[PDB]
């Protein structure tokens, strides 16, 4: 008394059951590591203007 | 007597102009002693975005369970 699985088999991704603990903190996952800080500030213009050699403005 | 007040001034204009344009200097010769402080000696930190070089974009990675379990 069995079935003839014509087309429904080998498809339709399922879920099963919670059986064992899910392996969080995977295979190594050592560090990120840390990023470098940014600047937000306040966009002011040039302090006296382009300051190159003589170049007042 | 009638030469100065007809033409020019003494220690009220040519003094305190020397005091005026010598305050455009200490914000010029000292900010030029901060570029050498920062640009040449940044150096191995790379904190401020001047030596920032592109490496890779991690957005284009995939995370699907691709069809070999040990990869």
């Amino acid at each position: 008394g069995w079935v003839r699985p014509d087309l429904g088999d080998l498809s339709k991704v399922t879920k099963v059951k919670t059986d064992r603990p899910l392996p969080e903190n995977p295979y190594h996952s050592r560090a990120r590591p840390e990023p470098n800080p940014e600047v937000e500030g306040d966009l002011k213009p040039a302090r006296h203007g382009s300051r190159l050699f003589f170049w007042t403005m | 007597r009638w030469i100065a007040r007809t033409f020019f001034d003494g220690p009220e204009k040519n003094y305190e102009r020397t005091m005026a344009i010598l305050q455009i200097e200490a914000e010029k010769a000292e900010l030029r002693l901060k570029e050498l402080e920062v640009r040449r000696l940044m150096r191995a930190r790379g904190d401020g975005p001047w030596f920032h070089y592109p490496t890779i974009d991690k957005e284009l990675i995939d995370h699907s369970p691709k069809a070999t379990p040990d990869n």
